[PDB]
């Protein structure tokens, strides 16, 4: 079929795919730090 | 009259509708763009 | 007087538990 | 059993997918990273670093104790080097 | 059926049964009193919340005698 | 110090025991 | 002692379990019924109503 | 027939008997009212207000 | 007057009065104590 | 096209590997005791 | 909090008196 | 007319089916959601009470939480822009201002995931008895997030969105009201372990009374997704619980509707218990016993025995967990038993 | 109040099919719920203001 | 002991009433003919 | 007589019986009428029992003071650690009440018995032919009994350490225990409460949308239940409706469509969730607790920055300061 | 509130509910007026409640 | 008090027989079908 | 005043239950069909 | 099992009831003096 891209399945998965790894890639920073 | 908590008021009753128009705003347009029958 | 009603109504579930099982209504099949 | 939306299953195995992604994945990633390694979290949240918790004497908490003047008593907590 | 005295008198107040107005009627104008109550309350809910002060309004037993 | 490049090595190993069976197509 | 002790409790539970499993699995199979009742031979309903 | 929690649904369109109903209401509330008062002032203590 | 026709009759069955009785029953075994209190 | 059976055993290490650098950090971190 | 869940109730029972006593045929779902 | 074009678009059969009811729920949702992730690595709950709450801080998946407002914020609502945090966001945070949003947000995205459940319903043409269940969580969430705080001195007593953050409210509850006693949380227990047994049972009762439909063993694929006969022995079933247990069901229409009830009504007991924790209208005690202990040294029941364990539950707590009161219990005060 | 209230209740449950209940359209029995809200809705502001 | 006064009757017609109910029903309902 | 014996075994092992009386029944239920009947006049009549060896009686019956939700079957004396007390191990009854010896009969023939009434679900279901499991599902309920009333005690070196029979004896093993053990910090408690929470779920779930989608086959005035009947050839419900609902209110892969992969998970769930509950009991029962994040996180010089953990660990050590007052001599307690 | 609530009255004693509306909120069927007035009804009580 | 004992272990005895006497009776047999 | 304790709940058991007992009879008469 | 025929129904009119009742309720009203004494 000729499928689309940018659609509101496409828009829900960034809303909760993109804060993630932002996330995980902050916390992981955290991981490091002391005292 | 028109206390710095009344003022913040108006802010947040303005802040507010403003997202349920844009949110209104995008939805009434993209509706009316597809739905064929 | 407590005691009597604790014992009571234990004793009225214990009855209650006799009756369904063994007086229920017979589980008919398919003509029902 | 279908709607219009592209079977994952495709994209996830569509090279042009990964050419995208291998750029965009990472880059969110060490940007969190930075978000913390260089302190910006900390103010945006208020939250104290390490060394920012008591004064160096003070074993007190800075227990906000007013709803209307709270702002006003959590700057002054930061005053005493806290 | 069984008409009486009272019941004659009160018989045109009920009769205009499925009687509806056309299309969107009235809707769009309720639509605006409504979105005025919505506010309305949210006004009295804050300033019982003490979220919303407002110099004259002293939300306690005090304001009283 | 750094034994993680063990792991690393021995952990790629037990999917490419596979891998290259996926080249050499057969027996899985 | 404790470390040993309840790692071989939890194994020891779980295979006990994993007997059970097994048997049970075993009698319907030798007899032969581990996948299912005859929907044609249904036993149970060669039984007289006990109600 | 009817299930015990649906006996009342014999009103959901008998107008005459669903006032009938909503007037025993009523009358019920307004009765324990009036008795519930008399029950206060039959062990209430007004020797001081203080 | 006429029979009113919007009556229906009412049932019971036995297994609803035992569901029901387990249910009074063990309510009244459950809050006993607190009417005793 | 990438074989699926690969994007899941790469993105599944990739997973033990973050996850297991939490794991760590509960030994060196501010979360540690020491 | 108790008459929420009539409203709850007597409004579903009310939006829903079709559907009331079951439901009947067709397979459609997945296909606008 | 847009409206029935606005309508068109939102009932569209997508992967994600939106609706009206979307309009309310996915923004909330997604910000209640979102809020939590944010303090529980962020956020701090020092200047709240005087503890650390992030992964930023130190903490772990279980120590970690969005701690409450301070006592001193009262039951305010702490809007980002209201008289507290006065549009800072910073001091917002600082001020337990992340608490409120996610309770206030997530409340209302519960209102509109029941609405989706009643609109999809509708839509798909089936009976709402899911939306009837849901009331039970919200009932819970209700009065536990909301009705009981309402009713002490603050939010501040509400439970903290956090795995650990929620024990003490478990263990406070105990301590403090005697909660275990309560007839109404007692019926709560009932429902939630009496609806995980219905669950187990009927799940293991048909997985075990199956007709045969296919020549495999893993008698998974042997299903006709496409209704038909009963894919399992009903009348088997009947007769095996009325020899084991004496007692078995025998309409899978009252066996399910049975499912919903038990847990459901279960749940709404335990809401009604803790309405009335609110007030502090609790079932702490038994008269007749205390008054027996009193006169009597020698009367000991496990009752007795449990109100001393919150005498130190709340003598040894109340200090770092109301630290609004500035309490401080001298060591001779402090409650103990012999040696320990 | 109440035993007023009660004759009343009696009364009206006996004598159910009183004509105002039924459609003179359809002849059958119907409530004209929209009006009867306005007419209560405006004993309750007239005695409300009153209040 | 030192009980409430009132808990035995309270007791008494929480069991009775509703159990007297029910039975007053399914009695009925046993003897419809047909 | 076709042999006496040979038929007592085809009555035993009879499945016209009303009850089922197996081969496994032969051992329950003189069992279970031992437990019961024992339980009932203890908890009726019984005296104080000595539970902490320390003379210092506890009692827990209705006639002696005690109401249905305090009252309770007091756990056989300290003195007695795991000792076996049969009654003829007393030089009379009197000393067998006051070491709480009713306890250790009780909970004995009871465990016996539950035991065997999981071998019976299995027996009869082999004289039905069907398939077996479904004492596997009982597995889990009863591995808590035991968890509860005899691995537990085995640890900790006493039956009196027990779970007593009672609704408020109940609630005494929780607090001590969460204090000695901090049991809600522990892995295997938190999928104890997923199983349990997810189990009434799951119920509420499958229960609702099942009852929902059911076919019209009832009046509007009639009970919606009356439209089955016991032994139906076809399905009483749409599972292709529920489906189709429940697949839009999340979305349609993430729903089920095969009632046996569906009804697998809902025994699946709470079964092995349990299963792990029983296993954090019987796991802690040797002192392995859970978590102890007591003083972690610490600030730059070394302070004390307290966390919920913390906080819990207040609520705990007053449970444990006061908790069998006059029961220790020494600073750690270690039994 | 009670005169607004006398015009109000007046307003639906005159004015008939929009076709949308009379066939959206079920109107002409009694069980609906029960469903709004409880939702009401308990809006009211949790207000004295809190007062 | 030694009589009790005496009893109660005869008593145990004999359910105990009569259950492994039991299983021993050729019980796979006993089943619906394949036996 | 200084009246019977039990005076109440014997009062009480003796107006339900042979009331009790004929409403269940009426009832059951009444639902008879036919 | 086969159906007992021995067995009749039994019937109450609603006279009895009231002539029942009349009789319990006033006996009470007899009786509840002696029994608070
Ligand atoms: C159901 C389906 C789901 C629906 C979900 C809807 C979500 C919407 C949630 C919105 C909740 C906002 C409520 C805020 C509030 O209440 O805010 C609380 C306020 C009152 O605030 C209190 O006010 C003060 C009370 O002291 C009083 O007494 C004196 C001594 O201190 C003082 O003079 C003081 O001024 C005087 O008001 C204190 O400062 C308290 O700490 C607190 O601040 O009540 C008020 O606004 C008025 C209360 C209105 C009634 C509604 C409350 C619900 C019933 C709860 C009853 C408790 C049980
Ligand atoms: C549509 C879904 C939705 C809903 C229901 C809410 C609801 C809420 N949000 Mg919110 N929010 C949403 C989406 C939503 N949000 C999104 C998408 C975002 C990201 C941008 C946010 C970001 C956000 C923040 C950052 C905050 C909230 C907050 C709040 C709460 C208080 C806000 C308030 O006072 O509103 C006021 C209500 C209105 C403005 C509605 C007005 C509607 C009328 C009809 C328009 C009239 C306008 C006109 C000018 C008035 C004329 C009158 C005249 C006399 C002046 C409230 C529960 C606050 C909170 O959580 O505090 C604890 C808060 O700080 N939200
Ligand atoms: C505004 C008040 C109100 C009114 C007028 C109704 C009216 C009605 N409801 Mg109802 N309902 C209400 C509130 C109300 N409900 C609330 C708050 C709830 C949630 C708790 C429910 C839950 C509910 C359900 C679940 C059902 C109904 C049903 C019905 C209908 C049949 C009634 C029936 O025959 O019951 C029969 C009544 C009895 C024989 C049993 C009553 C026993 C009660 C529980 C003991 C307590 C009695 C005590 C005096 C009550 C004190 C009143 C208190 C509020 C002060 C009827 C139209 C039924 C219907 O839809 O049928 C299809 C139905 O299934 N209702
Ligand atoms: C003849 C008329 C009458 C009068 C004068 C009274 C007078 C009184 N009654 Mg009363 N009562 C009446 C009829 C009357 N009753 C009837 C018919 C009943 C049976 C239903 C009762 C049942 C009753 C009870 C059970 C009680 C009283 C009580 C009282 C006393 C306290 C009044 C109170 O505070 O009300 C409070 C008033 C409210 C509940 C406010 C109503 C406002 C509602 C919430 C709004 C309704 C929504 C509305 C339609 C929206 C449209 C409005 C529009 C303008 C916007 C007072 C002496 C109390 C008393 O102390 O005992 C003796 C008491 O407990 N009455
Ligand atoms: C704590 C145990 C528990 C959890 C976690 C839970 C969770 C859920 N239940 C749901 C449904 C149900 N549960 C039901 C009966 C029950 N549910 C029970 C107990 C639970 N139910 C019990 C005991 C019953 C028996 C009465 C029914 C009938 C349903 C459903 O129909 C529904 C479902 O779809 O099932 C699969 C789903 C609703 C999703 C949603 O509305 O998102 C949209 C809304 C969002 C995302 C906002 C949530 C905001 C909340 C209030 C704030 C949370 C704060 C943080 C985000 C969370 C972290 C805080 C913790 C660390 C404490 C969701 C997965
Ligand atoms: C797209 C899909 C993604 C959608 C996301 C939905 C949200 C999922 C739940 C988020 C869980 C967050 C866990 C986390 O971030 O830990 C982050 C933490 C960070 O770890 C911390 O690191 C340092 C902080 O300075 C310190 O050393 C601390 O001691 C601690 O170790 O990891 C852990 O320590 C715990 C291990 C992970 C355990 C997670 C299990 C969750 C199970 C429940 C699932 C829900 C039901
Ligand atoms: C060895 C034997 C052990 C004895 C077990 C005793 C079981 C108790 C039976 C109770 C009566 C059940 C009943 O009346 O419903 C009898 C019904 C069976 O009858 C029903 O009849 C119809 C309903 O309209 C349908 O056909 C149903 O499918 C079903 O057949 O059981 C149920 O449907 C409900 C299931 C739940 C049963 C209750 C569990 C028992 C819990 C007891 C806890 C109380 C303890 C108090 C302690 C003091
Ligand atoms: C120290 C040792 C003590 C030994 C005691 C003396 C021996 C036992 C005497 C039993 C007397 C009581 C009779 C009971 C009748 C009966 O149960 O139903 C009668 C039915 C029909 O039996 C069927 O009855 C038939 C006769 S008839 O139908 O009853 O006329 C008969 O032909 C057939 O064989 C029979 O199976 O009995 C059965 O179906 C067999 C199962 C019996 C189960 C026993 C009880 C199980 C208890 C479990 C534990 C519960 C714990 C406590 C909970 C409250
Ligand atoms: C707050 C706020 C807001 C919002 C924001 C947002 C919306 C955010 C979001 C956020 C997000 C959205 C985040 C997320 C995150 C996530 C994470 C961080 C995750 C992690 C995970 C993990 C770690 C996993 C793990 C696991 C599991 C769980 C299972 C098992 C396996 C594994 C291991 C894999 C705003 C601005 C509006 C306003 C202000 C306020
Ligand atoms: C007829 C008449 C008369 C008389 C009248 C009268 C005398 C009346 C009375 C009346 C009354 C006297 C009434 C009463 C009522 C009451 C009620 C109606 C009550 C109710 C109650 C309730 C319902 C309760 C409940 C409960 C309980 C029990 C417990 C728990 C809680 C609760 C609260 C829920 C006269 C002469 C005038 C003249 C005219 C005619
Ligand atoms: C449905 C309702 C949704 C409402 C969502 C509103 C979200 C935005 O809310 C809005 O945030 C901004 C900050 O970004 C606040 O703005 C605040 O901080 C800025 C600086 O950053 C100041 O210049 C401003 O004076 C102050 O009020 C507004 O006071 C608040 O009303
Ligand atoms: Mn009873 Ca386990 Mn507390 Mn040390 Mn003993
Ligand atoms: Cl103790
Ligand atoms: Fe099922």
């Amino acid at each position: 079929v000729s499928y689309p891209i940018f659609t509101v399945r496409w828009v829900a998965v960034h809303t909760l795919a993109v804060p993630t790894i932002f996330f995980l890639g902050a916390i992981a920073a955290m991981q490091f730090i002391q005292r | 009259t028109i206390t710095p908590s009344l003022k913040g008021f108006f802010i947040g009753l303005l802040s507010g509708a403003v997202v349920l128009g844009l949110t209104f705003a995008v939805l009434i347009a993209i509706s009316q763009i597809d739905k064929v029958q | 007087m407590e005691t009597i009603t604790y014992v009571f109504i234990f004793a009225c579930i214990i009855a209650l538990f006799f009756f369904a099982i063994f007086f229920r209504e017979p589980p008919r099949i398919t003509k029902k | 059993g279908t709607t219009g939306e592209r079977p994952f299953s495709d994209i996830i195995t569509s090279v042009r997918y990964w050419v995208i992604h291998s750029i965009t994945i990472p880059a969110l990633f060490i940007a969190g990273w930075l978000f913390v390694s260089t302190g910006l979290a900390y103010d945006v949240f208020g939250t104290p670093r390490p060394d920012s918790y008591y004064a160096q004497e003070q074993r007190s908490i800075p227990l906000v104790t007013d709803r209307f003047e709270a702002k006003q008593q959590v700057e002054t907590f930061l005053e005493q080097l806290k | 059926a069984r008409r009486t005295w009272l019941g004659d008198i009160l018989r045109p107040l009920n009769s205009e049964y499925g009687k509806v107005a056309p299309g969107w009627g009235t809707t769009p104008l309720m639509a605006v009193f409504m979105g005025l109550f919505l506010v309305f309350l949210l006004i009295i809910l804050e300033i019982y919340n003490s979220t919303l002060i407002l110099d004259g309004v002293n939300v306690s037993w005090k304001a009283l005698g | 110090i750094a034994q993680l490049t063990m792991i690393a090595m021995i952990g790629i190993a037990g999917p490419m025991i596979i891998f290259l069976l996926a080249v050499r197509r057969g027996n899985l | 002692r404790s470390w040993l002790a309840t790692s071989h409790f939890v194994l020891a539970f779980f295979f006990l379990v994993g007997h059970l499993w097994h048997a049970g699995r075993a009698r319907a199979a030798a007899a032969g019924f581990e996948k299912g009742i005859d929907r044609e031979s249904e036993p149970v309903l060669s039984m007289p109503s006990l109600d | 027939g009817l299930p015990w929690y649906r006996v009342h649904t014999v009103l959901i369109n008998d107008p005459g008997r669903l006032i009938a109903a909503h007037l025993m209401h009523t009358a019920l509330v307004a009765g324990w009212a009036g008795s519930m008062a008399l029950y206060e002032l039959a062990t209430f203590d007004p020797s001081d207000p203080v | 007057m006429e029979p009113n026709p919007n009556r229906q009759p009412v049932e019971l069955n036995r297994t609803s009065l035992y569901l029901g009785l387990l249910l009074i029953l063990v309510l009244a075994l459950l809050f006993s104590s607190y009417f005793f209190n | 096209r990438i074989p699926l059976w690969i994007v899941a055993t790469v993105a599944g290490m990739g997973v033990i590997v973050i996850v297991g650098l939490f794991f760590y950090g509960a030994y060196a971190g501010l979360g540690s005791s020491l | 909090l108790l008459f929420f869940f009539g409203h709850i109730w007597h409004g579903a029972r009310t939006l829903f008196r079709d559907v009331f006593s079951g439901i009947d045929p067709e397979l459609s779902p997945e296909q606008v | 007319g847009w409206f029935d074009i606005l309508d068109d678009w939102l009932k569209r059969d997508r992967f994600v089916f939106v609706g009206w009811s979307g309009i309310l729920l996915f923004p909330c949702a997604y910000l209640a959601l979102g809020g939590w992730l944010t303090g529980t690595t962020f956020v701090t709950s020092w200047y709240t009470h005087g503890l650390a709450s992030s992964y930023l801080e130190g903490c772990n998946f279980l120590t970690v939480a969005v701690s409450t407002p301070a006592n001193s914020m009262g039951h305010s609502l702490l809007l980002l822009w209201g008289p507290e945090a006065q549009g800072d966001f910073t001091r917002w945070c600082q001020l337990g201002g992340l608490w409120t949003f996610i309770a206030l947000h997530g409340a209302f995205g519960l209102i509109g995931f029941m609405l989706r459940q009643f609109e999809i319903a509708r839509l798909v043409g089936v009976r709402p008895y899911n939306a009837i269940a849901f009331s039970a969580p919200i009932a819970v969430f209700v009065s536990v997030f909301l009705i009981y705080p309402l009713g002490q001195s603050s939010w501040f007593f509400a439970p903290s969105f956090g795995v650990a953050a929620i024990f003490r409210f478990l263990l406070f509850f105990q301590g403090f009201h005697n909660w275990t006693l309560n007839p109404f949380h007692m019926m709560g227990v009932a429902g939630v372990l009496g609806g995980a047994l219905l669950c187990a049972i009927h799940g293991a009762t048909v997985e075990n009374t199956l007709f045969q439909d296919g020549e495999g063993a893993s008698t998974f694929r042997a299903f006709n997704p496409t209704q038909a006969e009963e894919t399992y022995s009903m009348v088997t079933a009947n007769r095996f619980w009325s020899q084991i247990f004496g007692i078995a069901f025998s309409n899978k229409r009252w066996l399910h509707f049975f499912m919903l009830f038990v847990p459901v009504t279960g749940l709404w007991m335990s809401a009604i218990g803790v309405v009335g924790l609110a007030l502090n209208l609790r079932s702490y005690d038994f008269i007749s016993q205390e008054i027996r202990a009193a006169e009597d040294p020698e009367f000991e029941t496990f009752y007795t025995k449990n109100l001393l364990l919150n005498e130190g539950i709340r003598a040894w707590m109340a200090p770092q967990d109301q630290p609004h009161e500035n309490f401080v219990f001298p060591e001779e005060v402090l409650p103990r038993g012999n040696a320990l | 109040l109440s035993g007023l209230l009660f004759l009343a209740a009696c009364w009206h449950w006996v004598y159910w099919d009183l004509e105002l209940f039924r459609d003179p359209r359809t002849g059958e029995p119907a409530l004209d719920l929209p009006k009867m809200f306005g007419i209560h809705l405006f004993l309750a502001g007239l005695l409300c203001f009153g209040f | 002991m030192e009980v409430n006064q009132l808990g035995l009757i309270a007791t008494a017609l929480f069991v009775l009433v509703p159990s007297v109910f029910l039975i007053i029903l399914y009695v009925q309902t046993e003897s419809q003919q047909k | 007589s076709a042999n006496l014996w040979e038929r007592f075994c085809n009555w035993v092992t009879s499945t016209d019986n009303r009850l089922y009386v197996g081969w496994f029944g032969v051992i329950m239920i003189p069992t279970l009428l031992a437990a019961t009947i024992c339980f009932v006049i203890a908890f009726i009549a019984a005296p104080p029992v000595d539970i902490d060896g320390i003379r210092e009686p506890v009692s827990g019956s209705l006639l002696y003071g005690n109401n249905i939700i305090t009252g309770a079957v007091v756990p056989s004396s300290n003195a007695i650690g795991l000792h076996f007390y049969p009654i003829w191990e007393a030089a009379s009854l009197d000393e067998w009440l006051y070491n709480g010896g009713p306890y250790q009969l009780i909970i004995f023939h009871f465990l016996l018995g539950a035991s065997c009434y999981m071998g019976r679900q299995w027996e009869l279901s082999y004289r039905l032919g069907m398939r077996p499991w479904i004492c596997v599902a009982y597995s889990a309920p009863l591995a808590s009994a035991f968890a509860v009333f005899l691995i537990y005690p085995i640890g900790q070196g006493s039956f009196s350490d027990g779970m007593p029979l009672g609704i408020s004896g109940t609630f005494n093993f929780m607090i001590v225990f969460q204090a000695e053990h901090n049991i809600l910090m522990h892995p295997f408690h938190q999928l104890g409460v997923a199983g349990v929470f997810g189990g009434a779920l799951f119920c509420a779930m499958h229960g609702s949308l099942v009852t929902s989608s059911l076919i019209r086959e009832t009046t509007e005035t009639e009970s919606a239940n009356y439209g089955y009947k016991f032994g139906q050839e076809e399905e009483t419900y749409n599972i292709v409706a529920a489906h189709g609902y429940f697949g839009r209110l999340i979305f349609q892969y993430a729903s089920f469509n095969n009632s046996r992969s569906l009804h697998f998970f809902l025994a699946a769930w709470p079964v092995v969730g349990v299963w792990f509950t029983a296993l954090g009991i019987s796991t802690m029962a040797f002192n392995l607790n859970g978590f102890n994040f007591n003083h972690s996180v610490i600030d730059a010089k070394g302070n004390v920055i307290n966390t919920w953990a913390d906080i819990i660990n207040r609520a705990n050590l007053g449970m444990e300061v006061m908790h069998e007052r006059n029961a220790h001599n020494f600073p750690l307690d270690l039994a | 509130a009670g005169i607004v609530g006398i015009i109000a009255g007046l307003f639906h004693i005159l004015v008939r509910p929009p076709q949308r509306l009379y066939k959206a909120l079920r109107m002409g069927n009694i069980e609906t007026v029960l469903s709004s007035s409880i939702a009401a009804v308990f809006f009211a009580a949790f207000v004295v409640a809190g007062t | 008090m030694e009589t009790l004992k005496i009893t109660v272990y005869i008593v145990v005895t004999f359910f105990v027989l009569l259950f492994v006497f039991g299983f021993l009776s050729g019980d796979p047999a006993r089943n619906p079908k394949r036996k």
